[PDB]
C-alpha cells in the first residue's frame, strides 16, 4: 500500500528544512 | 452561468471589501515595517519553567513574573549565530513578526537583547503542533482538513499582500491553539520580495518544482505547498515521498500525482490545480490570483469571514491541561549571560 510505503520511507517523523 | 445576479453581485463585493482590507493591512504593516520596535522586555521579567527545544539556541517556556501570563521565549546565542551564519536570516525573521499582525500568525509579544543572547517572546500555544496531532489521529476527515486549509488560504493571502513570500508550509510549523484554530510559526525562511528569488530553501515534501530545478521563482511555491499541505492533512501522508530526498524531487518534477481512493473529486480536482507544475496553470498565480482557490468547488461550504472571526466551530479542541505535555522534555541548561557584549555590531537593529 501507499500508506505502508510511506512507512517504509523512514520519513514519518520531523522533518528538517534545507 | 455557475451563478445568478444575486451570488455574483455578494461575491463581487466581497472580493472588493478583501481589497480594501488589505490595502490597510500594508498601510499598518509598512509602518511596523519601516521603524520596527526594539527592547520590549528583559530577561529578569520572567522565571524559565521548562526547555521547550534544543542549533542557534534553544526555546523555553517562561512565566512573565508581572503578568503570570506563559510566553515560549526564543534564546538565541549571538555568537553561535554569527558562527553558523545566520545573522540575516535571524534579523529578517524577527524585523517580519515584529511588523505582520493576522489571526492565524504566532504573535511577537516582546523582543531584547543582552551581551550574550537574542530573545524573542512569542505567544506560547501549548496545543503543539498539528505534526503530532495528525500523526495521533492518522488524517483528518476532508471537512476538518478544509477548516485548516482555510485559515493557510487567508494567511498566504495576506502574506502576499505584503510581498512575503513564506516558504516553509508543513504541519510542523502549525500550531493548534485552545480554539482549535491554527498559529503559523517559525518565519525564517520566509522573504519580502516583490518579483523573483532564487534561494534554495524549505522542506524536500513541500518544495514546488521549480525550486528544485534551480528557476527564480516567486510566491506559486506557497501555493504549490498548499496542496502537499491539503493532500497530507487529508491522506495522513505527503504527495511525494521516497527513502532520499532526490527520489523525492523525481517524483515533484514528474507532474504526476496518484490519490487515495477516498478523496473526493472535489478535492482531487483542486488538488491537480495546486499540485500543478505548470506555473501558467497553477491556481493562486492566474489572473483571478486567489480567488481561484476561494471559489473553488472544495471551499463551497467554507465561510471565509467566519473563518477570519474565528466564529467558526473548530473540528477539535486540543486537550486543554499551560502544561508542557505536548513537548518532549529535554535537559534544562542554564542561560548565562557574558560579562562581555558579543557581536554588538551585527544585531544593532535587533
Amino acid at each position: 500500500t501507499t500508506y505502508a510505503d510511506f512507512i517504509a520511507s523512514g520519513r514519518t517523523g520531523r522533518r528538517s528544512a534545507i | 452561468g455557475h451563478m445568478g445576479n444575486a451570488a455574483a453581485a455578494k461575491k463581487g463585493s466581497e472580493q472588493e471589501s478583501v481589497k480594501e482590507f488589505l490595502a490597510k493591512a500594508k498601510e499598518e504593516f509598512l509602518k511596523k515595517w519601516e521603524s520596527p520596535s526594539q527592547n520590549t522586555a528583559q530577561l529578569d521579567h520572567f522565571d524559565r519553567i521548562k526547555t521547550l527545544g534544543t542549533s542557534f539556541g534553544r526555546v523555553m517556556l517562561v512565566k512573565h513574573k508581572e503578568t503570570g501570563n506563559h510566553y515560549a521565549m526564543k534564546i538565541l546565542d549571538k555568537q553561535k549565530v554569527v558562527k553558523l551564519k545566520q545573522i540575516e536570516h535571524t534579523l529578517n525573521e524577527k524585523r517580519i513578526l515584529q511588523a505582520v499582525n493576522f489571526p492565524f500568525l504566532v504573535k511577537l509579544e516582546f523582543s531584547f537583547k543582552d551581551n550574550s543572547n537574542l530573545y524573542m517572546v512569542m505567544e506560547y500555544v501549548p496545543g503543539g503542533e498539528m505534526f503530532s496531532h495528525l500523526r495521533r489521529i492518522g488524517r483528518f476527515s476532508e471537512p476538518h482538513a478544509r477548516f485548516y486549509a482555510a485559515q493557510i488560504v487567508l494567511t498566504f493571502e495576506y502574506l502576499h499582500s505584503l510581498d512575503l513570500i513564506y516558504r516553509d508550509l508543513k504541519p510542523e510549523n502549525l500550531l493548534i491553539d485552545q480554539q482549535g484554530y491554527i498559529q503559523v510559526t517559525d518565519f525564517g525562511f520566509a522573504k519580502r520580495v516583490k518579483g523573483r528569488t532564487w534561494t534554495l530553501c524549505g522542506t524536500p515534501e513541500y518544495l514546488a518544482p521549480e525550486i528544485i530545478l534551480s528557476k527564480g521563482y516567486n510566491k506559486a511555491v506557497d501555493w504549490w505547498a498548499l496542496g502537499v499541505l491539503i493532500y497530507e492533512m487529508a491522506a495522513g501522508y505527503p504527495p511525494f515521498f521516497a527513502d532520499q530526498p532526490i527520489q523525492i524531487y523525481e517524483k515533484i518534477v514528474s507532474g504526476k500525482v496518484r490519490f487515495p481512493s477516498h478523496f473526493s473529486s472535489d478535492l482531487k480536482d483542486l488538488l491537480r490545480n495546486l499540485l500543478q507544475v505548470d506555473l501558467t496553470k497553477r491556481f493562486g498565480n492566474l489572473k483571478n490570483g486567489v480567488n481561484d482557490i476561494k471559489n473553488h468547488k472544495w471551499f463551497a461550504t467554507t465561510d471565509w469571514i467566519a473563518i477570519y472571526q474565528r466564529k467558526v466551530e473548530a473540528p477539535f479542541i486540543p486537550k486543554f491541561k499551560g502544561d508542557t505535555s505536548n513537548f518532549d522534555d529535554y535537559e534544562e541548561e542554564e542561560i548565562r549571560v557574558s560579562i562581555n557584549e558579543k557581536c554588538g555590531k551585527e544585531f544593532t537593529e535587533f
